[PDB]
């Protein structure tokens, strides 16, 4: 009647450490097949009934938030991975189970996860020095610009696809998207935005911020577009004449009192606005819709107004004018108004839209889509925003590896070698941890719909003879030199991206041993 | 958080289980097809029912629960500003898509080979309806086609039998608000109203502006031809709030001097419409006795009990402004119409505004009368659906002939070109060509023949007989050939039905996982 446990949920030995490899290969398999640019996506719904539609491996584990203690190892890893690259958290989710699958029957076999500890922490230094080795630097190759060079791995990252045919026009504006911004790259600075209707030839690129623009009140044939110096104004207020939050109910039994107690309802709104007169803001921009009547009020002192801006895009707008966000209209004065050197309301896709141009803090953009369809518009955004991914980091860093699975078969390739010069434990391991190295090709010909064994052994037999950086191609269903056909990847991210794996590898062999305290 | 209490669908089992999510909505309005199409009961949540047939009806009201089946709800929201008339086309099309690519899973085919297949089969059936196509109304314009086409896609409905006179109206309503050559036409420039009595032969064109509010005294003149307006929100009284007035009298004394506090009110603001040259006075609120017996000396009507949309809907076609008070009053602001009449319905007590402006303006309205309200709200679906093909008549005149016709020959074309794809998407083809044969089979499903029968023989018409194309005998007519007929499509309402049913296969074939958190 008297137990040690009572409750407690404890276990050790040889199958806790088996129990947690295959629950690691779960939360593989849920970011399985989005690996690659042709990958499947996957549908998660809230808990309100909202279905989310995305392939980026960031965004599934943050949605999938399982219990399981191996598996909240895997989520810290993703966190890490955003903070030191940026990007690659299903790289590293795939490569961390299939390090131990392999070594799962060696469990079993009675070898102590220790060693294997020991052998991970070697091998992942050996894969350090031989990326650097292998990287070329490319900056003045050949005698060829930059801008040049930046056009041609947008072409192939945009090949196969809805813009396949012109894909000319759309490499050249993903190249000048980034040589608008400054030495310190993002990628939330290049906003994306969507205008339904016409063909494809019709896209534009905002050299400022653009929004959607959706203010469908009144406003016509006054309120003239073209300014020169205008003051960027950022409010969150309603200026409708009967608004939701903007009103006055004073309940008085006088006749004298009637005609106050309308004045005094529209001295809301008329002193709201005197406010922004004395202030000079020649453009009003809301994120609450602005009434038929405040439309008016600027029309005859010559200044424009437009409400229904979402907070994203007055955000952007912040960063782009250098102001600041205010939500009342008393503190409205030159310290947050914003200035730029050209603005005008188009008529592009048929509906207006706004955009300045000439900022001081220009270090934002906006792409302007155009298409039969928003979803044909969505999937454009997504593939234009890895176009810009792939043209960032040529920037940034100099000394790329060829990417495709050509660096990875590479690694299989030199630590087989190693492991048969090595006597002792450290050969049935590290022999383990090449073969484990080579999921990356593998899952790119299962995603891409290919023959997976009729390419990987014609890989492997190209990396026999001699070839250094070939991999597996997206269009054509046979082996390519990716660093001949500009598919490159840069060697840090690499780096980063196997020292992650293998550090998330070690953390679940290490555990042997499950603590819970009974509350 | 909450682990537990979560469905879950992975492997090869959940492709097929969104097939079969698929499957549900495509079996169900393939009956529906066509003019022939059979009713769908609509039970509401309190207790109404409504028969009807149309497929954006059906879309809208079917309360799905999987999500595969609600991304066949999310393209209602597109495609009735685009076709207007294969909303139940397109839903067989993508549903017989996954039928036979539901036959290539079996084989072990992935589906980024499927839909990048059915994208390269689309582009040969797209080019296949520019080459077939026949233009109407090339290098001049003409009302006299646009009317006979118009009377096709509106006699589908129950309201066939006044279909002639209904047809000349939607023509007219467009050409008002919108013009040929700028092709851009806007769909919230035309309204349309409607109440119950009468038949379907009174739908009259009204180009302007229609509330239904009378006037302020029966004694007013029913006929303002002087294009002065004035549209306020307080009416030309002694001021009083928006809820109640409650106004407080202690004896004679107060009395008699809130009388004499009142004519001064009385006088001045009804003179003051007089002073800026007005004529009509459309004010939010009702009028008293007092301010009726002084409107009638001076000629003045006035609209009482004008409602909130009510009052920015007139204030648009005439060209007017929301004035809040008589202190804002200018000539500028003052609405414009040609003439603004009182027409009331044999013996109910209707009598709604008709402001016209007896000119070409920017703002048409139509009011349709009927014998039931349910055929009223019928009948304007069916202009709605006569003002799209109107709409793609203007971006594009090349037109192609429908009802089976070419569909028939699109899977011809895309069968051919299927040959020369010497790749896995070769079976995506076939499968694109197939499935295109199942929308002129579910034709002559619903109009009671042999749809095996009726399908293999137009085959052996469009091949051996003729390279135009014939269509199917869906109305029992004499014989095929329905551009005799006169049942023509159009050409973007056919190309948009092609490629919005290959992005529904391509987002559905690409969805192999669903999680559900259930409660806790
Ligand atoms: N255009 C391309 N052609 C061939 N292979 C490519 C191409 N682009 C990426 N790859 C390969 O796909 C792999 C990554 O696929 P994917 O883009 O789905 O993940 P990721 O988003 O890069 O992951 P992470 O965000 O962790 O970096 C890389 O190893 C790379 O070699
Ligand atoms: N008289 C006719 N003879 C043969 N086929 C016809 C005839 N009229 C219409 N069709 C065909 O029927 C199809 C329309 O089918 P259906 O009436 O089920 O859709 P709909 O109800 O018009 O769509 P919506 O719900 O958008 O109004 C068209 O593609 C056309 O080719």
């Amino acid at each position: 009647v008297i137990l040690l446990k009572e409750g407690t949920d404890s276990s050790q030995g040889i199958p806790q450490l088996v129990s947690n490899i295959s629950a690691c290969q779960v939360i593989a398999e849920a970011v399985r097949t989005t690996l690659g640019p042709r990958g499947m996506d996957k549908l998660i719904v809230d808990g309100r009934g909202k279905a989310t539609i995305s392939n980026d491996g960031a965004t599934i584990l943050k949605l999938l938030d399982v219990v399981h203690p191996a598996a909240k190892t895997l989520v810290d890893i993703a966190k890490s991975q955003d903070a030191e690259v940026g990007d690659g958290t299903t790289s590293v989710t795939l490569l961390a189970a299939e390090f131990l699958k392999q070594v799962k029957p060696y469990v079993e076999e009675g070898l102590h996860p220790q060693i294997i500890i020991r052998a991970f922490r070697t091998a992942t230094q050996l894969a350090v020095n031989k990326i650097k080795e292998i990287a070329v630097t490319v900056k003045k190759a050949d005698k060829v610009e930059q801008r040049k060079l930046l056009e041609k791995c947008a072409m192939t990252a945009l090949s196969s696809k809805l813009i396949s045919q012109q894909k000319a026009f759309f490499a050249k504006m993903v190249v000048d998207a980034v040589m608008m911004l400054d030495d310190l790259l993002q990628l939330k600075m290049i906003g994306i935005k969507k205008v339904q209707g016409g063909a494809l030839e019709d896209s534009q690129l905002v050299a400022g911020v653009a929004f959607k623009k959706t203010f469908s009140y009144a406003g016509f044939e006054m309120q003239p577009k073209k300014y020169h110096n205008p003051k960027i104004a950022l409010l969150n207020v309603e200026l409708e004449l009967k608004a939701e939050k903007d009103n006055a109910e004073i309940r008085v039994h006088t006749v004298e009192d009637y005609q106050a107690i309308v004045d005094a309802e529209w001295n809301i709104l008329y002193d709201k606005l005197e406010k922004i007169h004395h202030s000079g803001a020649k453009v009003v921009s809301s994120k609450l819709p602005i009434g038929d009547v405040a439309t008016q009020y600027f029309a005859d002192r010559d200044m424009f107004c437009a409400g229904r801006v979402p907070e994203e895009d007055l955000k952007r707008t912040m960063m782009a004018c250098g102001g600041s966000i205010q939500t009342s209209v008393n503190a409205l004065s030159a310290d947050v108004l914003g200035r730029c050197q050209v603005f005008e309301e188009t008529q592009i896709g048929g509906e207006r839209y706004n955009f300045f141009t000439g900022c001081p803090k220009a270090k934002t953009c906006t792409f302007i889509l155009r298409g039969g369809a928003e979803q044909f518009m969505e999937e454009t955004e997504r593939s234009l925003h890895d176009a810009i991914m792939i043209v960032r980091r040529a920037i940034k860093n100099d000394s790329v590896v060829a990417g495709g699975g050509a660096i990875e078969m590479e690694l299989s390739k030199y630590l087989r070698d190693y492991s048969r010069t090595i006597p002792g434990k450290q050969q049935l391991l590290i022999g383990a941890y090449a073969k484990a190295l080579e999921i990356i090709p593998r899952q790119l010909c299962d995603n891409a719909g290919f023959d997976a064994t009729n390419i990987l052994n014609k890989l492997r037999a190209r990396h026999a003879q001699g070839g250094t950086w070939y991999g597996v191609d997206i269009n054509n269903e046979d082996i390519a030199d990716n660093f001949e056909a500009f598919v490159w990847e840069p060697a840090m991210v690499r780096i980063n991206a196997l020292t992650a794996a293998s550090e998330a590898a070690c953390l679940i062999v290490s555990v042997d041993e499950t603590i819970k305290n009974p509350r | 958080k909450d682990q537990d209490r979560k469905s879950r669908l992975m492997g090869l089992e959940a492709l097929k289980s969104h097939i079969m999510a698929a499957k549900a909505v495509a079996n169900t309005m393939r009956t529906s097809l066509g003019p022939n199409g059979l009713d769908k009961m609509m039970v509401d949540k309190d207790g109404d029912v409504t028969v009807t047939n149309d497929g954006a009806t059906i879309l809208s009201m079917m309360d799905v629960d999987h999500q595969i089946a609600k991304l066949m709800v999310e393209l209602s929201k597109s495609q009735d500003d685009e076709i207007g008339d294969g909303t139940t086309g397109v839903v067989v099309l993508a549903g017989a898509l996954l039928e036979e690519a539901e036959q290539l899973l079996d084989r072990g085919i992935h589906p980024i080979r499927i839909a990048d297949g059915y994208e390269q089969a689309a582009r040969v059936a797209i080019e296949h309806l520019d080459k077939i196509s026949d233009s109407v109304l090339v290098d001049i314009k003409d009302t006299e086609p646009l009317i006979q086409t118009a009377k096709t896609t509106l006699g589908s409905k129950v309201v066939n039998s006044c279909h002639r006179q209904m047809a000349e109206i939607a023509v007219n309503a467009v050409l008002t608000v919108a013009d040929m050559e700028r092709r851009d036409v806007d769909f919230e420039l035309i309204k349309v109203e409607g109440k119950v009595g009468g038949r379907l032969e009174d739908t009259k064109l009204i180009k302007g502006v229609i509330v239904d509010k009378d006037f302020s005294h029966p004694q007013m003149p029913k006929k303002v031809e002087d294009a002065k307006i004035a549209i306020l929100t307080c009416p030309f009284e002694p001021p009083k709030p928006k809820t109640k007035h409650k106004l407080d009298v202690t004896s004679v004394e107060d009395y008699k001097a809130l009388q004499k506090y009142e004519k001064e009110k009385f006088e001045e603001m009804i003179q003051q419409i007089k002073e800026t040259g007005a004529n009509l006075a459309i004010c939010q609120w009702g009028f008293d006795d007092e301010a009726n017996h002084l409107l009638l000396q001076n000629n003045l009507p006035a609209v009482r009990w004008v409602g909130g949309p009510e009052i920015e809907l007139i204030a648009i076609a005439t060209g007017g402004r929301i004035v809040p008070r008589f202190s804002e009053l200018t000539a500028e602001k003052l609405g414009f119409a040609g003439l603004v009449q009182e027409i009331s319905f044999g013996t109910t007590k209707d009598k709604m505004l008709v402001i016209e402006q007896c000119k070409n303006s920017r703002a048409v309205t139509i009011f349709i009368r009927g014998g039931n309200k349910m055929i009223i709200e019928e009948a304007k679906r069916s202009l709605h659906d006569a003002l799209c093909v109107i709409r793609n008549l203007i971006r594009d005149n090349r037109v192609v002939y429908g009802g089976g016709a070419a569909e028939i020959s699109c899977a011809l074309a895309v069968s051919q070109e299927a040959d020369k794809c010497p790749t896995l998407e070769q079976y995506a083809m076939r499968a694109f060509a197939d499935a295109l044969e199942v929308i002129p089979m579910a034709l002559s499903e619903n109009s009671g023949m042999n749809p095996i029968q009726t399908m293999t023989e137009v085959r052996a018409r469009q091949v051996k007989e003729m390279n135009p194309a014939l269509g199917i005998d869906c109305l029992h007519k004499g014989t095929n050939d329905m551009k005799q007929q006169h049942v023509i499509e159009t050409l973007i309402g056919k190309k948009q039905q092609i490629s919005l049913a290959t992005q529904m296969v391509r987002m559905i074939l690409k969805i192999d996982d669903i999680r559900k958190p259930g409660e806790s």
